């Protein structure tokens, strides 16, 4: 009937969907053309989001559903079995994001009872799942990781380890990492209303200014950005301001054009011109 | 300032004999250091944007560069002689139940390219050493009294230790993002120039006991009652060092957080980066391959003497090593400038051992070497230490480098100790 | 934009240089891109830039090709220290632009004032650079001093002074001496300055019946060229008045004459407050002013232009227009990221075969990392077409770089139809030489599992009666138990290699003794089912 998030594959492949009728359709897209290829069913509550994960690491597709449970399906031989399944969270999971291409096989999950979860791959398939409690004052509903940020000899390359998560009280902004056992966040931001609905990081194109836009409930845009690298600083801009609320705001990778997807059921395009303020572009649909 | 040190450098050579030829190699650089202290006194009581200054900061450079030339010579020259007298004397029979610690020891007395290799990270160890010289006390942190003291004063974080960010929620305070960055970055650089008890007591007195317990957990197992060679007090190590490579390996992959964290992390454990090696130096990038490949060659010897168990590979390692020539391509790609620079031209080649044929090539294009008025002095230095030390120096060679060296004390009106 | 002819053009005027497996443009003496220099101009016809749309651009091109446009003299002169005839040649090219862009508006106004006076057809006309056609049109119509007086616009003194004496004298003396209007304009325009030395008879009001272009080519025409350069007098006609906010003709004469010196400070504050250039145009002039010697650029400003150029060629569809712009970058850590993510996004349209038709390998003649073109077209082979076809273009390309399992788990889907084996024959074949480049010696147990299972299925297809195990056949076995221990208990849920590893083993189970040949035992399959029950069907009595 209603999907809820479709998110396309790599390179413009598969366009794996969801809807509230349990079912995480992977459809094919082939010069245009839309083609289902294979129904994964196995979750007591609706899909909520979806995201496929790298190609270095084969062909795995997570997908959050209602039935406080992930699953983790894998595509090879045209088997789309069902690999992992972490079900850590104690209500339903809300969004449900990957990390970069070179961390990897890592997963972040957040809940709606206060939590979140962490799956990292091991060597065979392991997923250490370490999660806890006490998050927001209502749940988790945004989770998206920021861009590669990287750190001189002749092996594995550094980055900058993990760590990010994302609430729905009115904060939504990044993380900080250490040197110890997992990583230690440090990043407060709150400039919102009501509940934050979909909070999704801007892709860094090489330069140090790295932004993050959000959206609550209240129908505000902000766009979080930094001053410098590793500077005290999360002013928040805001972009628009309608009269009913947002669902999800997506970010482009070449000029990072802002898709803010809400409102009256119509998606919209903004983009920042050369004097600092966010314009729409045009009108979808 | 520098006209000097060519008379200073000849009484040198003069006072000492073929037998004290590493103590006249650590008169040079004494010579070369007290000559770079007047020289750093003199650049920087100059007011920046003074053109007249540029020769003098060049002049610096050139010293610096050679001053730290005349320490590697000295340490792998030692190295290389002291080894081709000791070649007659060793069988060592391994012990069945020899600890990482003893097995090292044996590798480090037995093979002198992982001895000669830590040479070069000691002495590049040495140079990024002097460059921090006495300036780790005054280090300003906003922070005066506990980690964090930003983000706590501002309550968020339901975890105290380091694992909120897997667990949940991702807020707390920026200042404390900052001082864990900094300190971070600090760590680093101190890992870099080779203070790491130094870097632990930091860490210590800032509060970051679990990193300094993981920072200190890089020496393998070494038990005093096992091993009987290198007895000491009590055991010392861990048992859980491919656990614990394998998560540092796993850290510098994840991304999007703390950079600073994870360069830290993959130098300690034996990694390279990426955005922290634009800004590095050549001689920092060698030492940090130089390591790398030790590293390697250690974990290869560690698999083929069935040293570590099966569970312990958790993660894939990269099993090849670099060499010489490897290295030296790596360099090059990395800093061509550096590479064609005389003075770390030199320095290589003295790294590397084909320091005679080097000093045949300099000899043959000398009839854009002229331009260069202390490389044709620091090359016949360098002849003349390798023909007191041994005999491997070509005499046509030699002849020609006493010819250029009377030539130019003929030129500057200064032949009375020729 | 579409072409690759201008691609192909526009890479070999450049001299690219591989540093630190990035490419960078060093020295380039011209683009073949939109709106660029001398070369853009022949890319604009009826059938590229459509027809609507094309005089516009041309004309901008053909400005600031002859403005921003370095001039060079054919025959070399004895004093090289200066710059005499390139100003004047470039001045000449500049007055017969302006004059050819306002004879359009200037045809229709002399046909209005042929009927109403005729002393101002040859102001009219004087404005189009044509001396003789108004001496002669003076002569012809009762005038005689005004024929001999406008013969001498040169723009050198002497008559400088006197045209302004002979206004002071008319001004006053004899009463105010009412002379004719269209005269006036004519005597003061030969005194160096119409619109600054004349108190009197100032020439201010007539921008109502005529445009901007007019009075600035009155003035670069006809004043004093020989005492200040171009780039002076331009200036100095255009602080006099203020011409339009919101047109490329009006900031292309603004932003080339007084942003000699601070051309960094001029084009930040236009397009801040208006859109007139476009996102490629604005690209191209800070590259052609940079490789030239032209003007002062700033390096973060040439970074957002060549980023900006290369997201708008690369959301259309061109992929090598994009790498071509990404590559003229300053920061080599944003360039290689750029162009990482510009392989990974199209790749298989960017080369010599295989559904592409590029310019011999453009992926590879500008100077460009190779490897890294091929790992991004194999990942996407990976996740967009089989698993079977994908990893044939990965170890082949000579770009794996121990990438051997992710090999060897791609080619084991096509483990069916066992009449087919020459595939799997080559894929084990190939696999050692990947190997053996990338140095690996240590891990090589799937790959010899999988060409020894085809060599065993083969012997006993051909040889039914020989059931003895030759050596390699432990091996076969261990490497086959190795590979199912990963399914069998190491916590990996990984269907696929599980089946493929069975088949594997399977494949010589009907050979020698196979003492194990088993499925999922009962731990595991009593408490699911569906998946993993069979290789223990033949037990139908007691032995």
């Amino acid at each position: 009937d209603m999907i809820h998030d479709a998110q396309m594959d790599y390179y413009g492949t598969r366009l794996a969907t969801c809807s509230s009728d349990r079912s995480v359709k992977i459809f094919d897209v082939r010069n245009g053309g839309q083609i289902l290829i294979a129904d994964l069913r196995g979750h007591e509550g609706p899909v909520w989001q979806v995201a496929w994960a790298h190609p270095m690491y084969g062909n795995i597709l997570a997908s959050c559903s209602y039935d406080r449970k992930v699953i983790i399906w894998r595509e090879e031989n045209g088997t789309w079995e069902k690999s992992h399944e972490h079900a850590g969270h104690d209500s339903s999971v809300n969004s449900v994001c990957w990390a970069p291409h070179d961390y990897g096989l890592i997963l972040a999950c957040g809940s709606s009872d206060g939590a979140i979860s962490l799956l990292t791959y091991t060597g065979e398939g392991q997923w250490e799942v370490k999660k806890i409690n006490n998050a927001h004052t209502i749940g988790c509903n945004a989770v998206s990781w920021a861009p590669a940020v990287v750190p001189p000899s002749g092996q594995k390359p550094n980055y900058i380890k993990r760590f990010a998560s994302g609430g729905c009280d009115n904060l939504i902004k990044l993380w900080k990492e250490e040197e110890d056992g997992q990583w230690k966040e440090e990043q407060k931001l709150e400039a919102h209303s009501d509940w934050v609905r979909d909070v999704a990081w801007a892709p860094s194109i090489g330069l140090p200014t790295s932004t993050i836009a959000s959206c609550s409930q209240d129908g505000r845009v902000f766009i979080w950005t930094c001053d410098d690298a590793s500077s005290n600083t999360w002013s928040p801009k805001l972009l628009h301001k309608f009269n009913d609320v947002v669902w999800h705001v997506s970010w482009s990778i070449t000029a990072n054009i802002l898709a803010v997807s809400g409102g009256d059921n119509k998606v919209t395009l903004w983009k920042e011109s050369v004097d600092g303020q966010w314009v729409c572009i045009s009108d979808v649909n | 300032a520098s006209m000097s040190m060519f008379s200073d450098f000849l009484q040198s050579f003069l006072k000492h004999s073929s037998s004290t030829v590493f103590d006249l190699v650590e008169e040079y650089e004494n010579i070369c250091g007290s000559q770079v202290n007047i020289l750093s006194k003199i650049v920087s009581r100059a007011t920046p944007g003074l053109q007249k200054f540029s020769k003098t900061a060049s002049m610096l450079w050139l010293l610096q560069q050679e001053m730290v030339t005349w320490r590697l010579l000295a340490s792998l020259y030692r190295d290389r002689i002291q080894s081709a007298l000791e070649e007659e004397s060793v069988f060592a029979v391994t012990a069945v139940n020899a600890s990482e610690k003893t097995v090292v020891e044996a590798l480090f007395q037995r093979d002198s390219l992982v001895r000669q290799s830590q040479l070069v990270v000691d002495w590049l160890e040495s140079i990024a050493k002097d460059e921090i010289g006495e300036f780790s006390d005054n280090i300003e942190f906003y922070a005066k009294s506990v980690y964090w003291e930003n983000t706590l004063h501002t309550p968020l974080v339901t975890e105290l230790d380091p694992d909120a960010p897997i667990r949940q929620k991702m807020p707390l305070d920026d200042l404390d993002r900052e001082d864990e960055v900094r300190l971070l970055k600090y760590l680093f650089t101190l890992i870099r120039a080779g203070m790491t008890e130094e870097a632990q007591r930091l860490c210590k007195r800032c509060g970051q006991a679990w990193r300094a317990a993981t920072l200190e957990g890089w020496k393998l197992y070494h038990d005093p009652n096992v091993n009987g060679g290198t007895e000491l007090e009590p055991v010392e190590g861990n048992p859980y060092r491919r656990i614990w490579k394998i998560s540092c390996w796993r850290m510098a992959e994840d991304e999007l957080f703390n950079r600073y964290e994870r360069a830290i992390y993959a130098a300690l454990s034996g990694n390279l980066k990426q955005l922290l090696p634009v800004c590095d130096t050549w001689e920092d990038t060698v030492w940090a391959y130089f390591r790398v490949m030790v590293d390697s060659l250690v974990e290869q010897e560690i698999q083929t003497s069935v040293a570590t168990l099966d569970e312990t590979e958790e993660l894939p390692r990269l099993g090849a090593n670099w060499t010489l020539e490897k290295v030296f391509e790596e360099l090059q790609a990395t800093d061509l400038e550096e590479n064609q620079e005389h003075y770390h031209i030199v320095q290589k080649f003295l790294i590397l051992g084909d320091i005679d044929g080097l000093m045949d090539e300099f000899s043959k294009w000398l009839s854009r070497n002229n331009l260069p008025g202390h490389l044709l002095r620091f090359m016949t230095h360098l002849i003349l230490f390798f023909r007191t030390l041994g005999l491997q120096t070509k005499e046509e060679v030699s002849i020609e480098v006493l010819k250029t060296y009377i030539q130019l004390l003929i030129r500057e009106k200064h032949t009375n100790l020729i | 934009k579409l072409y690759q002819t201008p691609l192909e053009l526009k890479l070999k005027h450049s001299t690219v240089h591989v540093d630190e497996l990035c490419p960078l443009i060093v020295p380039n003496l011209g683009v073949a891109v939109i709106h660029d220099y001398a070369d853009w101009v022949k890319e604009a016809s009826g059938d590229l830039p459509e027809a609507q749309i094309v005089k516009h651009w041309s004309l901008t091109w053909t400005l600031c090709e002859a403005l921003w446009g370095h001039l060079k003299e054919l025959d070399s002169q004895l004093n090289e220290p200066r710059e005499y005839i390139q100003i004047l040649e470039r001045r000449r090219a500049f007055s017969r632009w302006l004059s050819c862009t306002a004879t359009p508006q200037i045809e229709e106004e002399v046909s209005l004032t042929q009927k109403n006076s005729p002393v101002e057809a040859v102001f009219s006309y004087l404005t189009g650079k044509r001396i003789s056609e108004a001496c002669s049109l003076a002569q012809q119509s009762g005038d005689h001093r005004l024929a001999l007086l406008l013969s001498q616009f040169v723009g050198s003194q002497s008559v400088r002074e006197l045209l302004t004496m002979q206004l002071v004298d008319w001004h006053q003396l004899q009463a105010d001496s009412f002379i004719q209007d269209e005269r006036l304009r004519i005597f003061a325009l030969l005194a160096g300055k119409p619109v600054w030395q004349l108190s009197e008879k100032k020439q201010i009001n007539v921008c109502s019946q005529l445009d901007w272009k007019r009075s600035l080519a009155i003035h670069l025409w006809y004043l004093l060229p020989p005492t200040a350069s171009i780039s002076r007098a331009l200036s100095m006609y255009e602080e006099a008045f203020q011409n339009p906010l919101r047109d490329v003709c009006f900031h292309l004469l603004k932003l080339y004459s007084d942003r000699h010196y601070d051309l960094n400070q001029l084009l930040e504050p236009r397009s801040i407050t208006a859109d007139p250039l476009d996102y490629r145009l604005s690209w191209h002039l800070w590259e052609v002013l940079r490789a030239l010697n032209y003007t002062h650029l700033s390096a973060q400003c040439e970074g957002v232009l060549q980023a900006s150029y290369a997201g708008q060629l690369e959301s259309e569809g061109l992929w090598e227009w994009a790498i071509f712009v990404l590559l003229h970058i300053d920061n080599s850590g944003i360039r290689e990221k750029a162009v990482r993510e510009l392989l990974t996004r199209h790749c298989q349209l960017l080369e010599t075969p295989e559904s592409w038709a590029k310019e011999t390998f453009l992926t590879q003649k500008l100077r460009v990392p190779a490897k890294w073109i091929h790992e991004a077209k194999a990942v996407r082979a990976h996740m967009e077409s089989d698993k079977h076809l994908e990893a044939l273009c990965l170890f082949k390309a000579e770009h794996w770089n121990r990438c051997h399992k992710l090999i060897i788990r791609h080619l084991a889907s096509d483990a069916i139809i066992n009449e087919n084996y020459d595939y799997l024959k080559g894929f084990l074949e190939d696999l050692a030489p990947p190997e053996r480049s990338s140095l690996i010696q240590d891990w090589e147990t799937s790959g010899l599992v999988y060409l020894d299972y085809i060599r065993v299925i083969e012997m006993l297809r051909h040889i039914q009666q020989v059931d003895c195990s030759g050596n390699d056949l432990e091996q076969l076995h261990i490497k086959v138990t190795s590979l199912c221990s990963r399914i069998e208990q190491i916590q990996c849920y990984s269907a696929k290699d599980r089946l493929a590893q069975s088949d594997m083993a399977k494949r010589v189970a009907n050979l020698s003794t196979p003492d194990p040949q088993r499925v999922p035992l009962r731990l595991l399959a009593p408490h699911i089912g569906r998946l993993p029950m069979p290789e223990d069907y033949a037990m139908d009595e007691l032995r």
